[PDB]
């Protein structure tokens, strides 16, 4: 059975860099190693077969080679199309194999997420939950720490986070984390807080309100 | 017109069954081979089978060997994967493709197959209230399976979106919002009404954002 | 035309795909 060991996991590169993805394999696979493009929600397309040669409509940036087991594909220049994952294939004999893929994302400059808090709905409270949103909106790069208090508690296992994938305009990232907890123990508390960390910001921003005002 | 359309995706029990289907145009499929890749959410491709239709000759993965059947029918240029015995770890998007040998040069944009016990849910809808530019949304709240799409004033709406991806809560039930941003010189004039849609369920719901 | 075709065959009609 062929492994496919494929480096690294992701990176981060600006427009115009040269950006280098490697796939190693665990035993000859001669010249027989495909390489594929995939974008958030779409079918990935094939853009290098045997190692170095260019599948149709695949522009000049892209390039393979080979060096024994290795195999490596090379864009010249990144450019904003280019943003998406990676994945070698051998097609050498069955079982088939695909290494773990690379994520590209493209490089930019610090930016600080504008924060916004959203209490339960009415309707909500009406059915018996109670979610509470932290919005961190158009922010830059994805790290970013997010911590809820109530009545000034750090509260711990009871949000989930969520983040967008990079922008196609902007190249930033959103995250909303959303605390929910049964009615009776959202009124069981008065102030609900999100204190967000980000490299873009100074200090840490807190959005908190008063459970009933 | 090179075409691969996958069909008979769905959600299906453990143990169960289902047929998957792979209508090919713009190309015989007894020319080529016809591969079958899956992705788990969040995860790498895995290849599952591949068959030479002009041959009949067939490959399988070892983890659906015996399970799972792929085979086809050249007077209907079509391709299928019998799957059996259905597992959680089978949830996935299953991609067709053609290609010589196991290159695989062009792929169909798949069918999500989800196998859970649990049954469909339709979300409930709730407004993300604003409170110079505003935000405001909706949770799209505990629904299964996925996926469900959001848009805002019927898609004339477009500009400062963000639909977040769907994260499983501890319920086993899906949840999300999707919020916008806009200047606050409109929240009283202008309406803003997010648009939702579970066809597993057949949910259809447009809910009014007011601040 | 099967699933065994050699890596050159394999070459050969991606680039006569390639071509045309
Ligand atoms: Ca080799
Ligand atoms: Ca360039
Ligand atoms: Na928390
Ligand atoms: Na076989
Ligand atoms: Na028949
Ligand atoms: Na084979």
């Amino acid at each position: 059975d062929i492994q496919m060991t494929q480096s690294p996991s992701s990176l981060s590169a600006s427009v115009g860099d040269r950006v280098t993805i490697t796939c190693r394999a665990s035993q000859s696979v001669s010249s027989a190693v495909a390489w594929y493009q995939q974008k958030p929600g779409k079918a990935p397309k094939l853009l290098i077969y045997s190692a170095s040669s260019l599948y149709s409509g695949v522009p000049s940036r892209f390039s393979g080679s080979r060096s024994g087991t290795d195999f490596t594909l090379t864009i010249s220049s990144l450019q904003p199309e280019d943003f998406a994952t990676y994945y070698c294939q051998q097609y050498y004999y069955a079982p088939i194999t695909f290494g773990q893929g690379t994520k590209v994302e493209i490089k930019r400059t610090v930016a600080a997420p504008s924060v916004f808090i959203f209490p339960p709905s009415d309707s909500q409270l009406k059915s018996g939950t109670a979610s509470v949103v932290c919005l961190l909106n158009n922010f830059y790069p994805r790290e970013a720490k997010v911590q809820w208090k109530v009545d000034n508690a750090l509260q711990s296992g009871n949000s989930q986070e969520s983040v967008t994938e990079q922008d196609s305009k902007d190249s930033t990232y959103s995250l909303s984390s959303t605390l929910t907890l049964s009615k009776a123990d959202y009124e069981k508390h008065k102030v609900y807080a999100c204190e967000v960390t980000h490299q873009g910001l100074s200090s840490p921003v807190t959005k908190s309100f008063n459970r009933g005002e | 017109e090179v075409q691969l359309v996958e069909s008979g995706g769905g959600l299906v029990q453990p143990g169960g069954s289902l047929r998957l289907s792979c209508a090919a145009s713009g190309f015989n499929i007894s020319s080529s081979s016809i591969h079958w890749v899956r992705q788990a959410p969040g995860k790498g491709l895995e290849w599952v089978a591949s068959i030479s239709p002009y041959y009949s000759s067939t490959s399988y993965a070892d983890s659906v060997k015996g399970r799972f059947t792929i085979s086809a029918d050249t007077s209907k240029n079509t391709a299928y994967l019998q799957m059996n015995s259905l597992r959680a770890e089978d949830t996935a998007v299953y991609y067709c493709a053609r290609g010589p040998g196991y290159a695989m040069d062009y792929w169909g944009q798949g069918t999500l197959v989800t196998v859970s016990s649990a049954s469909t849910k339709g979300p409930s809808v709730f407004p993300l209230a604003p409170s110079g530019t505003a935000a405001l949304g909706c949770l799209v709240k505990d629904y299964f399976p996925e996926p469900v799409t959001v848009s805002w004033n019927s898609g004339a709406l477009t500009s400062g979106v963000h639909t977040f991806p769907a994260v499983l809560q501890s319920s086993g039930l899906y949840s999300l919002s999707s919020v916008v941003t806009v200047p606050s010189s409109s929240l009283g004039t202008q309406t803003y009404i997010c648009n939702v849609n579970h066809k597993p369920s057949n949910t259809k719901v447009d809910k009014k954002v007011e601040p | 035309r099967g699933l065994d075709l050699s890596e050159e065959e394999v070459k050969k009609i991606l680039d006569e795909i390639v071509k045309d």
